RNA sequence: AGGACGACAUUAGACGAAUCAUCUGGAAAGAUGAAUCAAAGAAGGUAAUAAUCCUGUAGUCGAAAAUGUUGUCUCUCUUGAGUGGAUCCUGAGUACGACGGAGCACGUGAAAUUCCGUCGGAAUCUGGGAGGACCAUCUCCUAAGGCUAAAUACUCUCUAGUGACCGAUAGUGAACCAGUACCGUGAGGGAAAGGUGAAAAGCACCCCGGAAGGGGAGUGAAAUAGAACCUGAAACCGUGUGCUUACAAGUAGUCAGAGCCCGUUAAUGGGUGAUGGCGUGCCUUUUGUAGAAUGAACCGGCGAGUUACGAUUUGAUGCAAGGUUAAGCAGUAAAUGUGGAGCCGUAGCGAAAGCGAGUCUGAAUAGGGCGUUUAGUAUUUGGUCGUAGACCCGAAACCAGGUGAU
RNA sequence: GACAAUGGUAGGAGAGCGUUCUAAGGGCGUUGAAGCAUGAUCGUAAGGACAUGUGGAGCGCUUAGAAGUGAGAAUGCCGGUG
């Protein structure tokens, strides 16, 4: 059997790069005010997954890209 | 294709239990048993190797230790006296000296009397 | 020599037995060790993701061909039995610069920055 | 070139025809593609019992605890006397395949060595029915030995010990061409290799 | 919408090529010395291994009948095509809506498309549906009636064959009179157990014995193959005896070592061992086990990391700015030839419209993210993961069908 | 030729021994195959030979391929016998 794509990741990575997966970046939903305007203002720009995630995250968006 | 389990097995057993060839009872005729035995007897003899070594050592010193002392010296100071002589022969070479030859062996007594 | 065979050195390796006597007889020691060991591979006891999403996904996207057609001296194109576009879904030209010959190019959107040196040296543009 | 040998004689009728099938020597797609072929030619008919559910069976043997026995299942479990068989053979495929190129440089490679040793080329005749094959092979040749042409029916030798593959030049193999120490072409089917392998 | 003529096929079968001598030997197919056949050197049998000894094989013929099967006559059945349009006709308790469900990969969702229950309930070529809620427009179709081969699935059975599948604890539960001894009220569970020899020549006869069993004599190549019969390991049980042993505290050995006895794969030999030194089995599990923690009475057999398909990585090989086929046909269940749909690569960036060696954010030709400067791809050995029971054995339990108030 | 390193559980890496089957090559075998028994044999190990007795059909060697490939423990299963 082919291995399923995880697809709840999927639809948070964007692969592209040299195999990098790209971003999507945590508190920036609801609930400001309570952050910083400076908290705010960096939370908006995008981060890539990390080394040691993409030890544990590799299968899943193995199909992506 | 299906392996058997075929003769490999005995032929590997009896290697050990003829090994265990002086034991006593079923430590000379079961696998199991015998196994552990000729285990352990190698694991002695690979001690027992150096320790015979020391073993042996000693046993010359005290027949030194008993020759020196019917020239009224003691074993530790023939040995100190032969050092100064220069003399660099070894225990069982001199003991059995003292055993083989009384006249040679009190000549290198004499001669480690003096260089003291 | 079909009896004395030999595989190119650097292929084939015999395969690890686990389990097969006292040169590893084993794999760990307790735990997840079990057979069919879990661990879901991401469920690492607290999310991993759930952190943000963002998507869509719509229709038309084009094939791209760059300027690195040292082809003939001249002719039309589109003609991709030649040894270069295939799996097309449309047909842009791009640049990385060196229209060093001249002929005419046909394929629908070409790029600005390309066009300026296809039509710098034999003109060409089309649908 | 080589000589074209008469059948039966010596009309050495001199041709041209190398390149790929001299020249050209490799050996590590030789062995590659030779088991290639071997793999595919067999059949994984062996599957063996019980993956457990195979086998009659299946009421718990005796309580857990209380017995003093160990805790059995099935009393068809692996361990048992008759019972289930961990990871036996099953059916499966046992064949492969390798890129097309390279299936090529395994025939030039293999007639190539044969190039490098010996192997000869003939005119053709025909008629019926072949004892008279061991005098047309004793015209020198050796132990094993294939021949080709396009065309068939020429093979009433099927029953020579040895030597007794006999194919059109497109039906070629490595097996053969590796497997036997000689072997024998008519022109024309010599040509349509050539056609073929360039 | 049912039946009359002669080709092939199925169900019995026939022909079918070519060897002698010797040595060994119980026996020749083996060895050896000369031969022969071959559209037949597949296989099995024959006193050891046989192309030429037999059954056969390649190949060739063969059917009274019975089905099956078709070519073809008959046999029915046959009426076959176009222009224009006034006013008719093209499937009603239907399509459709609401409600409760259900189904579509699609969990009520924005929910098209499709079906049930229940009340409602249309239109009539100026018509109706569909195109993923819906309206308009446009394009495709024409529901609410029915039948339709082939390509697809399966194997209790038949014939013919195949296997880097088992070879008697394996392989079917079952090589043997197996769903049988056996067990249960029942449903149901369910074994064990193959092998004398080439040939029964299966031991006439004498002998001890009630017999059983045995010593002779015999058949046999062999019964030190004699029936509970090929081989006949180990545990276990015994007979004989070379060295040793009744003042000694021992995980049984190891190191040292006299004495005695023997004489080998002939090598600084073998057996035994007064006596001295040293010395708390193994496995598991543990901070730590001589452990009084666990496991094993012993011996034998059996008994656990596999395969498929995906992923990733390494190594090998082929091509290379390209690399490469899938099904499918062809083929001898191949290899291979075919087949370029397809997939990955040559370009990236952005949620996206989209622009492009650059793009994104941005008001910015500031800065900053990802990318540019160059190598991939196909097969495959290895490692690892994922999907599978996924290294093996083990629950208390749960559900579904049944069987039981003797 | 010197000179260094070489205790080791989980565990990583490496090189190998043997078992059954296949392929090709080259062989042995009723003047006795496998198996079994015995030995004072060889190799660093896994392990390999040779000799003799047994036994009465078969089997190895080289190279490569594939695995139902290796047992001492699971209150493991089955048999036999303490
Ligand atoms: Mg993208
Ligand atoms: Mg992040
Ligand atoms: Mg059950
Ligand atoms: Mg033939
Ligand atoms: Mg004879
Ligand atoms: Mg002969
Ligand atoms: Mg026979
Ligand atoms: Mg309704
Ligand atoms: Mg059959
Ligand atoms: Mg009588
Ligand atoms: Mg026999
Ligand atoms: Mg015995
Ligand atoms: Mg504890
Ligand atoms: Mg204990
Ligand atoms: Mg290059
Ligand atoms: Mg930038
Ligand atoms: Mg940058
Ligand atoms: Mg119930
Ligand atoms: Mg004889
Ligand atoms: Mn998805
Ligand atoms: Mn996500
Ligand atoms: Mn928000
Ligand atoms: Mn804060
Ligand atoms: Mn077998
Ligand atoms: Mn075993
Ligand atoms: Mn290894
Ligand atoms: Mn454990
Ligand atoms: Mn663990
Ligand atoms: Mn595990
Ligand atoms: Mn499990
Ligand atoms: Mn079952
Ligand atoms: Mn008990
Ligand atoms: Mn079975
Ligand atoms: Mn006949
Ligand atoms: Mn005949
Ligand atoms: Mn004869
Ligand atoms: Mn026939
Ligand atoms: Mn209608
Ligand atoms: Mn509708
Ligand atoms: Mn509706
Ligand atoms: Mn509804
Ligand atoms: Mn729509
Ligand atoms: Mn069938
Ligand atoms: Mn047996
Ligand atoms: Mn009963
Ligand atoms: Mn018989
Ligand atoms: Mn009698
Ligand atoms: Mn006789
Ligand atoms: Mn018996
Ligand atoms: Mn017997
Ligand atoms: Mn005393
Ligand atoms: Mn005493
Ligand atoms: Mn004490
Ligand atoms: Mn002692
Ligand atoms: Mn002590
Ligand atoms: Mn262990
Ligand atoms: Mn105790
Ligand atoms: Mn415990
Ligand atoms: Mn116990
Ligand atoms: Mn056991
Ligand atoms: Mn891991
Ligand atoms: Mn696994
Ligand atoms: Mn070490
Ligand atoms: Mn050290
Ligand atoms: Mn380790
Ligand atoms: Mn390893
Ligand atoms: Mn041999
Ligand atoms: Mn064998
Ligand atoms: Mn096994
Ligand atoms: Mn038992």
């Amino acid at each position: 059997p082919k291995m399923k794509t995880h697809r709840g990741a999927a639809k948070r990575v964007k692969r592209t790069a040299s195999g990098q997966l790209k971003r999507s970046r945590a508190f920036t939903s609801h609930l400001f005010a309570n952050k910083s305007t400076k908290q705010k203002r960096q939370l908006r720009k995008a981060r890539l997954v990390s080394k040691s995630d993409m030890k544990r995250v590799k299968q899943l968006l193995a199909y992506k890209k | 294709p299906r392996v058997k389990g075929g003769t490999v097995t005995r032929a590997r057993r009896k290697k050990t239990i003829k090994l265990a060839k002086g034991y006593f009872g079923s430590k000379h005729t079961l696998y199991k048993v015998a196994k552990q035995q000729v285990m352990k007897s190698g694991q002695y003899a690979f001690r027992d190797r150096r320790q015979r070594k020391r073993d042996f050592r000693k046993l010359w010193i005290t027949r030194i230790n008993a020759a020196a002392r019917q020239h009224e010296m003691s074993y530790s100071r023939l040995m100190n006296g032969l050092k100064k002589a220069g003399i660099d022969i070894n225990r069982k070479m001199l003991s059995e000296i003292a055993i083989s030859d009384e006249k040679a062996f009190a000549q290198l007594v004499t001669k480690a009397k003096d260089a003291l | 020599k079909l009896h004395e065979l030999k595989p190119a050195e650097g292929s084939r390796k015999e395969r690890n037995r686990v389990g097969r006597g006292v040169a590893t007889g084993n794999g760990k020691t307790s735990g997840r060790g079990h057979k069919g060991q879990k661990a879901r591979s991401g469920g690492g006891v607290r999310p991993g993701f759930e952190g943000g999403q963002l998507p869509l996904f719509r229709r038309l996207p084009k094939r791209g061909f760059t300027n690195i057609n040292r082809k003939e001296y001249a002719i039309v194109n589109l003609d991709q039995l030649n040894k270069f576009e295939d799996g097309t879904e449309v047909t842009p030209a791009l640049l990385v610069e060196s229209g060093v010959v001249k002929n005419e190019k046909s394929g629908i959107k070409i790029l600005g920055n390309g066009s300026l040196d296809k039509k710098l040296t034999v003109k060409a543009h089309k649908f | 070139y080589d000589v074209l040998k008469l059948d039966g004689t010596k009309s050495g009728s001199i041709e041209l025809s190398d390149a790929v099938f001299g020249i050209e020597p490799n050996n590590s797609v030789l062995f590659e593609a030779i088991n290639l072929q071997r793999a595919s030619l067999r059949q994984g008919t062996h599957a063996v019992k019980n993956r457990s559910a195979v086998s009659g069976g299946g009421r718990k043997p005796w309580k857990q605890k209380g017995t003093g026995r160990a805790r059995q299942g099935t009393i068809r479990a692996p361990q048992w006397r008759g019972g289930g068989i961990v990871f036996g053979p099953t059916p499966r495929s046992y064949a492969y395949k390798m890129p097309k190129k390279m299936r090529r440089l395994a025939l030039r490679s293999a007639l190539s060595f044969k190039a490098q040793e010996n192997g000869l080329t003939v005119v053709d005749a025909f008629n019926f029915e072949a004892p008279k094959t061991k005098e047309f092979k004793n015209v020198l040749s050796t132990l094993e030995q294939p021949k080709k042409v396009l065309v068939v029916t020429e093979n009433e030798d099927v029953n020579v010990e040895l030597s007794a593959r006999n194919i059109p030049g497109v039906q070629v193999t490595t097996a053969q061409g590796l497997n036997v120490l000689d072997i024998t072409n008519a022109d024309s089917l010599v040509i349509t290799e050539a056609a073929a392998k360039k």
